[PDB]
């Protein structure tokens, strides 16, 4: 009851009892042919964009508020998919995201894993503006805080308002999955391309945001490990660019 | 200085246990060949 | 195709080289002898130990070279020399001198050969009252540990075929051995330690492999 | 070093606590030549031949 | 009687009266499927490798011995085809090479344009060895000399022996084309992939060498331009790499 | 018909001649060795350079002659001498003494021969993990310019097959080599300059041809 999956020259292993969320019922696909027939011809890499990219693990401790990543540009240094971001003026893609934990039966805790489109964030100063570095750091995660933040140009990252001004118990409206250390330790989310235009430039726009948020904190006792590792793996799907010839 | 592929393993999360279980542990590796393996030019072995 | 059993085992090799004289004052230097087994050739031994039971025929070729002793006497005019190569099956008479009666027994097959011609060659079948040979025996001979009598394969003896009062000469024989029509059973792991003697499996403890720098070390890529 | 003659040579250690980005192990895949693969059943065969090729399972 | 050709987002213009040499009768193509079925799966970019790349022009003056380029690595800085040279361990490709001149009816001269497989070159010192920089400089051409050269580690580049130890009048044995300023000014050569293995690594091996050599020098009179420009344009064909998944 | 590829290339030639002794005080003079390539025979090299890729089988015949050293000792009576000719494939063990273990490895093919008989002969197939050999390589070995490891073809080693304390003798071997079942790809121009060493294409600049008297000169007709 273990499946082994190979994309390109990558191989990972999952359990065949996985559960998969397809975001709004829609699988990813190519914009078919004839939105812009004449002088808008696209191309597709399909070479080493369809392959598993694995980020660094994060460390879940007793007081961890949460983590977030921006897509794309979490992959702007990831081999070929990142090269294509510099060579081409427009693009699009869907994604498959796997999130996994490594824990024992003597640990306990609960995580929400959610993919949020257009996650526009607020500044720590009400009459201020957010910086580009405070929104993302690429393949390194940003951190939520457990109290309200200060300083100039920083996202106001108190975890109960999720940086967007809503109640964090209501983020289940988005494509999401629960990880309860008692019953499962994995989550797969398949995201299609969602925009109000068919293609776009991939450097000054963040299509979506992946967030991981503990709702019940990690607990252990006498001589268990004091942390739990979380691992994120991403495979781009049906990527497509403007033709160069 | 090989020109060969490599394999590596990384801690994504860390190991988590309840109270009363051993702290450290171990992994084991097994190797084998798949059906499409071929060999040529019998020679002498360098071990005896 | 090159990893089939026949292509891996059926190959010729020199397994014994011996010297013998026509006249001497030791009388054991007048003939050469060899007991057939495959445990004193270290490269064939290891390839054979990958299996527990074997069955084969034998083919033996002989390369023979002579010399006049540097003692003293020159100006000779000699005809070419003749040699006798005798095979003794298991359960046969063994000679102890070169003048013995057993060099004439009708059931010991024998070859007569004179120098200058092609090298002589005989073919021996699978000779055992058992159904296969064994490379490993976890038992007692009846008492020696690890030795069973079903593995007897015979002996070879070589002498000169002169008459009375011969002239002094020294010969060397090399025996080339080859198994044929081979079948093997029950594979085993390869010998990791060096061999110590020819009858036991005795060994001194050996390391599993050689070291590297750390459990992460991979060498820099060119 | 220090454990080439014990059963410990076969065990990859997983340590306790929180080290959630550190390496556990790594090697090059070179059967026949590399010390970690050299004396296995596959390595011992390959060392009888001067050319070989195929796929490997770990 | 002018044709306009578009590959990707590139466009060039040629004359429909062109003549084309297909190297040994063989058009380029993919190694079909099953030389190495099981664990040798290739991939193909077909994105912005099939596109015209144009180098800098060279200047043909009265005393010009000639020029040469090495393939590949004349394209190791050329956009995506150059990115793929670093991301992939093995590759292969064919090429289309266009060479053009800009001259008047008051000029005169004659050029040989030849594509030479495995053009191994000799050292200026008989008991010496050639350097890596003296064999190529990437997208910049090396130059032949009109007398015999000296110095350490340099190719012996006297033009009559073409750096290979043969007579230069005999290079017509290779795929070649003549440019006679009197009758034409262009040359197209289509080269397939030629090796003794199906794929190879593209950094430490030069598949072939493009050479351009004047056999009758440029001549002009009173107030014509004193030089003639030559332009080289390359389109890779049926490129293919090792799969990464 | 005489310009076909087979009739042009498939011809025998002496490519190596070497000497070796039975007793010496250098211990490298006790055996002879040769690495197989086709770059130290200047006439075969040039015919082979007309093509870029080649594929062939090899056939090797050996002519072997012996002599007693003029040192001192006469009146000898010797049997004919035996010789061993060993081929090592690419990726095989190389001997360093004549007493080494590698003269007995089961995967190095070997020939045993005694003087007076017909000359010995072995046949080697196309041995390469590539699909053809290459006469020209515009690359790096991984670093030597112009040298690629797919062109390895093996080695040959020759020794005497005596026993212990042999008599002094000197032998000469000549190797005759012939390619068979040949196929060639991508023709090239002929070498115009003289060859300088055996591993490079290095050369000194040469004239295109020789001169005549004038561009009109034609010699008087008979």
């Amino acid at each position: 009851r273990v499946r082994s999956i190979t994309l390109g020259n990558s191989t990972i292993t999952t359990q065949e009892s996985a559960n998969v969320v397809v975001a709004y019922g829609r699988w990813p696909e190519y914009l078919k042919d004839n939105e812009a027939t004449a002088e808008d011809q696209p191309t597709q890499p399909d070479v080493a964009t369809c392959r598993f990219y694995t980020l660094e693990s994060v460390t879940w401790e007793r007081d961890s508020p949460g983590w977030w990543w921006k897509f794309p540009d979490a992959l702007k240094d990831m081999g070929l998919f990142g090269q294509n971001m510099y060579y081409h003026y427009l693009g699009r893609a869907g994604y498959t995201i796997h999130v996994q934990c490594n824990a024992s039966k003597f640990h306990q805790g609960c995580l929400m894993v959610v993919c949020v489109p257009e996650a526009e964030m607020g500044c720590s100063q009400v009459d201020g503006t957010v910086n580009e570095h405070s929104l993302s750091e690429g393949e390194t995660a940003k951190k939520f805080a457990s109290t309200s933040t200060n300083g100039t140009n920083t996202v106001q990252s108190i975890v109960t308002n999720a940086g967007m001004g809503v109640g964090v118990g209501n983020l289940t409206i988005f494509p999401h999955q629960w990880i309860n250390l008692r019953t499962n330790n994995c989550a797969t989310i398949v995201m299609p391309y969602i925009n109000n235009v068919p293609m776009d430039n991939m450097f000054r726009h963040h299509n979506f945001t992946l967030m991981i948020i503990p709702f019940v904190p990690l607990d252990y006792s006498s001589d268990s490990s004091t942390y739990v590792p979380i691992t994120v793996t991403v495979a781009p799907m049906c990527a497509e660019y403007n033709g160069l010839r | 200085y090989t020109s060969a592929g490599n394999v590596t393993c990384w801690y994504q999360t860390g190991i988590v246990v309840p109270a009363g279980t051993p702290t450290s542990c171990s992994i084991m590796c097994f190797v084998s060949a798949c059906n499409d393996f071929s060999v040529r030019l019998l020679k002498d072995t360098p071990f005896i | 195709s090159e990893s089939s059993i026949e292509n891996f085992l059926c190959r010729s090799a020199c397994v014994y080289m011996g010297e013998y004289h026509t006249t001497n004052t030791d009388t054991s230097k007048l003939f050469a002898s060899w007991t057939i087994n495959a445990r004193r050739m270290v490269q064939m031994r290891r390839k054979l130990e990958l299996f527990t039971y074997v069955r084969f025929d034998m083919e033996v070729t002989f390369v023979i070279t002579s010399k006049q002793d540097q003692g003293t006497q020159l100006g000779q005019d000699m005809p070419p020399l003749t040699h006798q190569i005798m095979y003794i099956p298991p359960g046969g008479p063994i000679p102890k001198s070169v003048t013995d009666y057993t060099w004439q027994t009708s059931t010991n097959p024998s070859i007569f050969w004179t120098e200058g011609n092609a090298p002589p060659r005989m073919s021996i079948p699978f000779i055992s009252i058992g159904n296969a040979y064994s490379n490993f025996y976890d038992g007692w001979s009846h008492g020696v540990y690890g030795y069973n009598t079903l593995n007897h394969m015979g002996q070879i003896y070589v002498r000169h075929v002169n008459g009375s009062s011969p002239l002094p000469m020294t010969s060397t024989v090399r025996m080339y051995f080859k198994p044929k029509h081979v079948k093997v059973w029950v594979p085993r792991p390869p010998r990791l330690c060096q061999y110590k003697n020819a009858s036991t499996v005795n060994f001194t403890p050996t390391n599993i492999t050689e070291k590297r720098q750390s459990i992460n070390y991979i060498p820099e890529t060119v | 070093e220090g454990k080439l003659d014990t059963m410990e040579i076969y065990r990859i250690p997983v340590q306790s606590g929180n080290h959630q980005s550190s390496q556990v192990f790594g090697f090059q895949v070179q059967p026949g030549l590399d010390n970690v693969f050299k004396h296995t059943l596959l390595g011992e065969i390959l060392n009888y031949y001067a050319h070989w090729s195929g796929s490997i399972k770990l």
